[PDB]
């Protein structure tokens, strides 16, 4: 009310509303949905577009071999978001001859978030990722959001009507978890949650967007005919 | 730009069947000085790892910190800091040699030759050598200074190429190390009797020695040499 | 350094400190361009409420950038100055690094630029200045006139007018101006001009000035005198 | 190297060798010592191999800006002081850089000299490199501004083929350009060995060398 | 005074064919007359079927290389997966040398792969950025005794065909994999017994549209 | 943050005005009167000091006249302290002018200078502008005799007679009635003081509640004499004019 | 570059520079203009360094062809060459300094008198009848102190720099091919196509 | 007052969502993609009948192989444009090659969003980005000054785009000619236009693999004006 006007400003209540207002443009995007088994990690994305003459914009994106991110928001704040960890990646392979680990990375993404909704002038990120990876420790799934507050998962989904979907996967626990050297099966579970946000419109060939990372597989995203297999 | 004040000498290294071993003595020379007879030149980071440090002494003690802080920095926010994400040779290595070919691209160089002896992960043997100038490269025998000169060709008789690696045990090649440092305190001039010897096995871990001296040193033939040349008494 | 946005967007989608910009230029004494086929004549008004002023060493309306190319305005009189510097600077500037004085078309570009970057710079406020850039680019004799205001767009005007009721001597230049036959002439290019003014200014006077620019950095300005000729005879064709 | 250019009546000649040394060693028997700035711009390069790439590669980029941003073809005189300028900046550094910049604008052909001391001179006729001398006295000899194509391709030919012959470090190989109001127009790479004996049977000069 | 630059000898040899192209240079890495390596690879697969090999100061040419597979990555990142053409890649290296314009990367640098009509295609560098497709090259310590033979035997220089008398040429017939491959092995044989940093190992990179393939050979350890 | 606090000097109003400026203009309007007169033959520079005392030091007091070279003179109105900042820069733009030339300041250029720095102040930098306005009598041998005036906008004007502060518009119309171009001192000298006489909001006009300056050529052949007026000398003249 | 002189007659400036370019061991150009109009009645001849003497000769032209339209004036020689001798004063402190010497030949409206000014590298300037910047002087200036008058006519200034030329293309060992010699007067700058 | 990097409650940015109604009020931009080339035309909308409409430069080159057509605050795209040309040359000269319409699409919405208290708003101008490379063949990109680009098939921008939009929504089909889209955008824009469509109020232009980007002259255009016409009378 007038706690809103910048990120500086504490609420009577102890509240950061410019950071409830960046985690409110979340909300607004397309619908995304992460999940792992000990092998492998999936991400799935609802791709959105403007219209039937425009493309369908890009949700998933590559940082390393080993690691990647879906995005729902801002899609300009995730792309810099993105080549901060693309040179985080990076800067740990030529210095330590070291793939980064996924736990660091959502680190270190939390730290760059957390600057901006502690000093005057500028703002919050206004976009929430969902980052997999496959490193030492095996296979890793994380959730970031603009407040700074990163969280490792079995599975979860951001985005519009992400709730449904998330639902889903609390109750497949114990099973997709289990689904070990089978990625189809991993994908299929994945098309199978985000299937639950859906309402209105059903996955098509150049709507679905689907990424995996996993013991001997790099980190590869599918588009177009690639997804039909799963439609 | 600098020049090395107080110097430690030659550290050797070679492979062997189940992992390396690295030695280097314990002087500190100030010219033809041999001022400080207690120095550490190896520097062992976890129980994974030794580097073997020859040159300015007061650059080895700057980079002895920076290995230290590594592994403080390297324990944050890291649950398995003692496990899968512990430091390896290849890492602690890479990060040196980025910081000698900095130095040098700043004609501000640490005035060092290192070596990296250590066994990884999945139990391969680890050996690389890095200098002052960012040169790296890597062998089944490795040495600085002297040791280059006067104990690879004598490493080289046991380890002569990759496939004598698994022939060679760790009594032998042990034997072969401290042979070598016998012939250095013989032949290098700022080299000491005093020495320390590091093995890094697969099985066995990390076996570290001090306060090792040669032995079984031929000198009774001095006596029978007389003159330089026409003298007989 | 002081770096607020003084310039930015409101909820209908106009940017109002450069509007407001534009209304110290509608506040301005009037500036007319008018282009003949060999030619281009550049007027100025200068309101009569300061009476023993100096005309001898008094700023002139009209200002040479180069030998050949000439800049008038409208609006705040001190912003201006800053443009009209840029501009020589940017002119020798260009003599300099690429061997050929500038185009009307360029340094007509590069003062609109200027304009422009004031409009979305930090801490500063857009200039209350609408310009006309008048001239020949060198070794062409077809006329070249522009125009330039505080948001930064530009372009050419075969007659043009700015300043205090300049839509009134627009009005004029619309109906009495032929693009098919301009004024072939210098006179009936300058008469052109003068009938123009004489629309809005009251006296015909010293609150005229007239400057014409021909190829081949031929500029001179008028005097008052000869000024005061086509007046008199522009009324007294009138009378009728 | 050796390099020339001229201007004639039909347009402008540019010739160059296609050595390279490190030492007495010979690096190179065929490299390119022309550049294609645009299809009405070239440029001679003499010196340092690797700052006349560099530099002449960076000039086509700010000459390509200009076509983009005034809609038209840079001029020689404006492309030649854009180059000098950049030898400015790095004045005393090191650079080594000798060049002609050739072409055709409107008015004519025209011909700049242009070194990495930041000099810039317009002319009729120049020649850099190791063998620059050589190349002169056979171009002022047999030079006229009434040549045909065909005699005018021939002269600058022939004369670096005189470099190539007694200068050691020049050889390998002629490149012939002649620059048009229509662009300029590529006539070939020669090789001097068989250039030269050619030269010899059909002309009766170096009557000296035997073969 | 320091000196920050040093010689690890070595020398390496690229040539091109009709539909393929090599990459190879010696095992061997020393010092002034120490030998501190009989095995460190010089010649490297970068990706996108280009190979390359810097030639010189070992530091600097780890750095440029690495340096350069660095580029590759972020050209794919920012390009949308294109593939890096060898006339691109070649470019984005003159920039990488010119970079030290005032302090150089100490090395002779040449990359080997396939143009985009499919053809073999060699680059060659000097230490400030100067480069050139080529047919044929060799660089390094032995690269003097090397490419003389190259302009005899890949070029057919100063070879004519028997009974004209030098008025007719030796044809310019293309050679295969095979007969590039005893050149190169013939090539470095023969600078390791005339050149005494030339020696040890020998690794040979080829590059074919089905890919990349190593051979490697040894030499005389002495 | 700080945004919260910030006047913005800087903005246009719907209207088109700079805020600032307009407001200093309304400042300058209270401060006391100064005339500035040219003549054929010389400047006169004249000026109210405000609401004196009768224990304010006279003689070595200065508010209003000030000597920026030689040839150049400056009068003031406003705050003075911001005038000083002002006629301090000026002073160093004239000896710059003449190191690199070796040739005195033109009138104009010295002008123009000031006049554009009050200008950078309106337009960038978040400050508020010089409260200040300056008649500026200079000589110089391009255009000989030069009166100027410039205001905190950064516009500046030239002038045969002009007044700037507190009463210019009765003082202007005075001016325009008795001004005639063939003019000399002497007489210009009685006609400053005559229209601050009329203007004057004290009860009657005195010696101590003025400055008065002078540039003549009335100085030994072909050169120019600045004249600060002392307080005697201003008495002298009040009679001579029969004002007193 | 090689020899620049000057002479300054009753009504007249006369600047004679001349015409060789040489690089390593050829002569690359024998037409070679070493000279800038600064203004309308106001001319610098140069001689220096390679390259330096360009770029420093035209960035002063910028400068006074900037003051005359900001001002619409001409400044006077005098005070052109105070505006050169500073830029010069300031360059020899410099990281790296404009080795460049100039002579500055102008006629001052106002006074309706020419004058020549001669300023070196360092920024040392002297006003004179004559001068002349190197070895020039070495050779020349003999002659114009036995031969000048203030009151010279303009064709009795090219008569004794002929004498002067000559000279020069007798004892000195370089070959400067020639002259191009330019008159400085109150009708303005022109240049002496016959010499 | 309040920041110029705040976020709404709705989750937007105020600025940008402003700078989008800027957009609305500017002249119209026509795109139409095909398989035989990408077409781009304007409105040109002069204030006056004084003002020579040949000096409005609403579409413009950014590289042989890439064009450009503008609307609103046309005077925010000289930098866009400038650093586009930069870019697009740039690239020429690290990689020796043409550069990908994506990747300098790209390059311009990354100063989108470099706005704060860099540049003090966002841009007021939306682009039409078209052209042709060997990878994607012919595009046409959508670059707004949220920092976001989408690619389209056909689209419109500018005060009549919903409705010019509807009317692609229908005519756009992907077996259409170079010659059908051009009088398709004419056809468009003559629809939305306030003053009757000619020569001189409006502009053409395309790019093609073969002759690369071309601007129509004003007698080429003024024969496909006559064409639609007639096609148009003819049922
Ligand atoms: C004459 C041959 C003079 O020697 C020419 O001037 C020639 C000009 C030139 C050649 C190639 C491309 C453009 C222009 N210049 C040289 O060959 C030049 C001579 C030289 C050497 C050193 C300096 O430093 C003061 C200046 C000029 N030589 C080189 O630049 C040398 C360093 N180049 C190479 O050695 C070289 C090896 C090589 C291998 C593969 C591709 C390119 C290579 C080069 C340029
Ligand atoms: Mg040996
Ligand atoms: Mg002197």
């Amino acid at each position: 009310n007038n706690y809103d006007g910048d990120t500086v400003t504490f609420s009577p209540t102890g509240r950061l509303f410019q950071v409830e207002y960046a985690l409110e443009a979340i909300k607004q995007g397309s619908v995304t949905v992460g999940l792992r088994s000990n092998t492998h990690a999936v991400l799935v994305a609802l791709k959105r577009n403007a219209d039937e003459l425009s493309s369908y914009q890009k949700k998933i994106i590559k940082c390393d071999e080993h690691m990647g991110l879906s995005l729902a928001g801002l899609a300009p704040d995730a792309r810099v978001l993105s080549n901060y960890l693309r040179q985080q990646c990076n800067y740990s392979s030529l210095v330590f001859n070291r793939k980064l680990a996924v736990e660091r990375a959502g680190h270190l993404l939390c730290d760059k978030a957390q600057k901006n909704t502690q000093s005057y002038g500028g703002r919050p990120y206004g976009v929430g990722l969902l980052i997999i990876g496959y490193d030492k420790s095996g296979a890793h799934l994380l959730e970031f959001q603009p407040s700074g507050n990163v969280t490792e998962l079995y599975g979860t989904a951001i985005g519009a009507r992400s709730q449904g979907a998330k639902t889903y996967l609390e109750r497949t626990l114990d099973t997709f978890i289990k689904i070990d050297g089978n990625p189809d099966e991993l994908i299929k579970a994945g098309v199978e949650a985000i299937s639950q946000s859906l309402r209105d419109e059903s996955l098509t060939v150049d709507n679905l967007s689907i990424a995996i990372v996993g013991k001997d597989t790099p980190f590869t995203i599918y588009d177009g005919e690639a997804v039909a297999k799963y439609i | 730009t600098q020049q090395p004040i107080v110097t430690g000498t030659s550290v050797i290294s070679m492979k062997y069947d189940n992992g390396v071993i690295i030695a280097a003595d314990n002087l500190g020379s100030y010219g033809s000085l041999l001022r400080f007879n207690g120095v550490e030149r190896l520097i062992p980071v976890g129980d994974n790892t030794v580097v073997g440090i020859s040159g300015d002494i007061s650059d080895m003690q700057h980079i002895e910190r920076l290995l230290k802080d590594l592994v403080t920095e390297n324990a944050y926010d890291n649950p398995l800091a003692d496990a899968e994400e512990a430091l390896e040779p290849s890492y602690i290595f890479e990060y040196l040699a980025t910081v000698m070919y900095q130095r040098r691209s700043k004609m501000n160089p640490l005035w060092n030759a290192i070596i990296v002896a250590g066994v990884q992960s999945n139990g391969d043997q680890f050996l690389r050598y890095v200098n002052l100038l960012g040169v790296t490269y890597s062998s089944p025998t490795l040495a600085t200074g002297f040791g280059a000169h006067m104990a690879n060709p004598l490493l080289r008789k046991v380890v002569d190429r990759e496939s004598d690696i698994p022939k060679t045990t760790v009594q032998v090649a042990e034997e072969a190390i401290v042979n070598a440092m016998r012939v250095l305190y013989y032949r290098d001039a700022r080299s000491s009797r005093n020495f320390s010897l590091a093995i890094i096995d697969k099985n066995t871990g990390l076996t570290f020695k001090k306060n090792l001296q040669v032995e079984n040193m031929k000198w009774d033939f001095a006596k029978d040499i007389k003159g330089y040349g026409t003298q007989k008494i | 350094g002081y770096d607020r946005a003084l310039s930015i967007f409101s909820p209908d989608g106009h940017i109002f400190q450069v509007e407001y910009a534009l209304e110290a230029v509608k506040r301005g004494t009037c500036a007319v361009g008018v282009k003949g086929k060999n030619c281009v004549v550049l007027g100025c008004e200068r309101r009569s409420t300061l009476k023993l002023q100096d005309t001898r060493i008094t700023p002139s309306k009209v200002s040479k950038i180069d030998s050949h190319v000439v800049l008038s305005f409208s609006g705040l009189n001190a912003d201006s100055r800053i443009l009209i510097e840029k501009a020589r600077v940017e002119a020798q500037s260009h003599r300099l690094t690429l061997e050929d004085p500038v185009t009307v078309e360029y340094l007509t570009r590069y003062v609109a630029g200027v304009q422009q970057r004031y409009t979305q710079s930090g801490g500063v406020r857009p200039f209350g200045v609408s310009t006309l850039i008048a001239g020949f680019d060198p070794r062409d004799d077809e006329p070249k006139l522009y125009q330039t205001e505080p948001s930064g767009i530009y372009s050419s005007w075969s007659a043009q007018t700015i300043g205090r009721n300049s839509k009134t001597v627009r009005e004029f230049l619309e109906k009495n101006y032929d693009r098919k036959e301009p004024p072939a002439t210098v006179e009936e290019c300058v008469k052109l001009t003068v009938r123009s003014l004489l629309e809005v200014v009251q006296t015909g006077a010293k609150n005229i000035e007239i400057t014409v620019v021909k190829p081949d950095s031929d500029i001179v300005a008028l005097s008052s005198e000869e000024i005061n000729q086509y007046v008199t005879q522009i009324e007294q064709e009138k009378q009728e | 190297t050796t390099t020339l250019a001229f201007k004639f009546q039909h347009g402008v000649i540019a010739a160059v060798d296609s050595r390279a040394s490190a030492g007495s060693y010979i690096s190179a028997l065929r490299m390119n010592k022309v550049i294609e700035i645009n299809p009405y711009l070239l440029g001679t390069m003499s010196g340092c191999a690797a700052d006349c790439q560099y530099w002449e590669r960076l000039l086509a980029k700010e000459c390509r800006l200009y076509y983009l941003r005034n809609g038209e073809r840079i001029s020689v005189s404006a492309a030649s002081k854009l180059l000098s300028n950049m030898m400015c900046q790095y004045r005393g550094m090191g650079l080594s850089m000798g060049s002609m910049i050739c072409g055709w604008d409107k008015k004519g052909p025209g011909l700049y000299y242009v070194d990495e001391h930041g000099t810039r001179l317009s002319g009729n006729m120049f020649s850099t490199g190791s063998g620059n001398t050589y190349a002169y006295g056979v171009l002022d000899s047999n030079y006229k501004w009434d040549l045909s194509v065909e005699d005018a391709l021939y002269l600058g030919k022939r004369s670096i083929l005189a470099a190539a012959h007694r200068d050691a470090y020049s050889g390998g190989s002629v490149n012939l350009y002649h620059v048009t109001e229509d662009g300029w127009i590529y006539h070939g790479n020669h090789d001097v060995g068989e250039l030269f004996w050619k030269v010899k049977e059909e002309e009766g000069s170096f009557n000296n060398v035997i073969g | 005074q320091f000196n920050p630059y040093g010689d690890n000898g070595g020398t390496i040899l690229g040539i091109a064919g009709e539909d393929f192209a090599v990459l190879a240079g010696d095992t061997r890495n020393i010092t002034d007359y120490s030998i501190n390596s009989r095995y460190e690879p010089k010649v490297f697969d970068c990706g996108d079927n280009i190979v390359m090999s810097a030639n010189g100061f070992a530091a600097d040419g780890d750095a440029l290389v690495k340096r350069f597979k660095n580029s590759v990555k972020w050209y794919h990142f920012d390009h949308n997966d294109k593939k890096l053409s060898i006339n691109s890649a070649a470019r984005n290296i003159q920039h990488l040398l010119y970079s030290r314009r005032f302090f150089p990367y100490y090395v002779y640098n040449i990359i080997a792969g396939l143009d985009e009509d499919g053809k073999g295609a060699v680059y060659s560098f000097d230490p400030v950025g100067s480069y050139q497709r080529e047919q044929c090259r060799a660089g390094g310590a032995a690269a003097s005794l090397i490419m003389p033979f190259l302009d005899n035997q890949v070029n057919f220089k100063n070879q004519y065909e028997p009974g004209t008398n030098g008025k007719v040429k030796k044809p310019l017939k293309y050679l295969s994999v095979e007969e590039v491959i005893k050149l190169v092995r013939d090539s470095f044989t023969s600078a390791t017994e005339r050149h005494i940093q030339v020696g040890d190992g020998l690794e040979i990179l080829i590059v074919t549209k089905d890919g990349v393939r190593k051979e490697f050979y040894e030499l005389k350890r002495d | 943050g700080s945004r919260r606090y910030d006047s913005r000097t800087t903005i246009f109003s719907p209207e088109g005005r700079l805020y600032q400026v307009e407001y200093a203009l309304e400042s300058i309007s209270h401060a006391g009167t100064a005339i500035g007169i040219m003549a054929s033959d010389g400047i006169v520079l004249a000026a109210e000091r405000k609401v004196t005392s009768t224990l304010l030091e006279q003689d070595t007091s200065t508010e209003k006249l000030y000597k920026l070279n030689d040839k150049i003179a400056v009068a003031v109105a406003g705050l003075t302290a911001d005038a000083e900042i002002l006629i301090n820069t000026a002073r160093i733009h004239a000896q710059n002018y003449l190191k690199t030339y070796n040739e005195d300041i033109p009138v104009e250029i010295l002008v123009r200078r000031l006049s554009d720095i009050k200008q950078g102040y309106t337009q960038h930098g978040g400050l508020r502008p010089f409260g200040v306005s300056f008649i500026y009598a200079g000589y110089d041998d391009r255009y000989g005799y030069q009166l100027y005036t410039s205001n905190p906008s950064g516009n500046y004007t030239g002038w045969k007679a002009i007044s700037v502060g507190a009463n210019t518009s009765a003082a202007q119309t005075l001016l325009q009635m008795d001004y005639k171009d063939d003019m000399k001192v002497d007489d210009a000298i009685e006609l400053a003081l005559k229209t601050l006489s009329k203007t004057t909001d004290s009860s009657a006009l005195t010696y101590d509640r003025l400055e008065f300056a002078t540039i003549r050529k009335g100085a030994n052949d072909g050169e120019v004499y600045q004249k600060i007026f002392k307080p005697q000398e201003i008495k002298d003249i009040l009679v001579k004019t029969g004002i007193t | 570059m090689d020899i620049i002189l000057g002479i300054r007659v009753q009504d007249s400036v006369i600047l004679a520079s001349s015409k060789a370019v040489t690089r390593g061991i050829s002569v690359l150009k024998d037409s070679d203009d070493k000279t800038r109009q600064l203004s309308p009645h106001t001319l610098m001849s140069f001689a220096g360094e390679a390259g330096d003497t360009v770029q420093f000769a035209e960035y002063i032209q910028a400068n006074i062809q900037l003051y005359s339209i900001r001002e619409d004036y001409e400044l006077s020689p005098q005070a052109v060459s105070s505006f050169v001798r500073q830029e010069l004063a300031k360059s020899i402190r410099s990281r790296r300094p404009y080795q460049v010497n100039v002579l500055i030949g102008g006629y001052d409206k106002k006074k309706n008198k020419p004058e020549l000014y001669q300023i070196d590298y360092l920024g040392t300037k002297v006003e004179l009848p004559y001068g002349a910047h190197g070895y020039s002087g070495f050779y020349t200036f003999s002659l114009l102190d036995h031969h000048y008058r203030p009151d010279m006519t303009t064709e009795e200034g090219l008569d004794l720099l002929k004498l002067c030329v000559q000279e020069l293309e007798k004892r000195m060992p370089m070959d400067f091919k020639g002259v191009i010699v330019k008159i400085v007067d109150k009708d303005g700058i022109r240049q002496v196509d016959d010499f | 007052d309040r920041g110029v990097s705040t976020f709404s409650p709705e989750g937007r940015l105020f600025q940008v969502e402003y700078s989008l109604e800027a957009i609305k009020l500017g002249s119209t931009a026509i795109g139409i993609a095909t398989k035989e080339g990408v077409v781009l035309g304007v409105e040109k909308r002069a204030t006056s009948p004084l003002l020579e409409s040949d000096s409005i430069e609403k579409i413009v080159e950014i590289d042989r192989h890439i064009g450009c057509a503008m609307s609103g605050l046309t005077a925010d795209a000289r930098s866009m444009i400038e650093h586009a040309r930069t870019a697009a040359v740039t690239h020429n000269l690290y990689y020796d090659e043409d550069i990908n319409v994506e990747s300098l699409t790209q390059s311009v919405c990354d100063l989108a969003l470099r706005f704060g208290e860099l540049m003090s708003r966002p841009f007021g101008v939306a682009l039409l980005i078209a052209g042709h490379d060997a990878d994607d063949g012919y595009q046409l990109f959508h670059a707004e000054p949220s920092g976001t680009f989408y690619r389209y098939n056909a689209k419109a921008i500018g005060s009549g785009s919903e409705g010019a939009q509807a009317e692609l929504l229908n005519e756009w089909h992907s077996s259409l000619t170079l010659k059908e889209a051009e009088l398709l955008v004419l056809k468009i824009l003559k629809q939305v236009m306030e003053e009757k469509l000619d020569e001189n109020n409006a502009q053409l232009s395309c790019i093609t693999k073969q002759d690369g980007f071309k601007i129509y002259d004003n007698e080429k255009t003024a024969e496909l004006i006559k064409e639609l016409k007639e096609k148009e009378a003819a049922e």
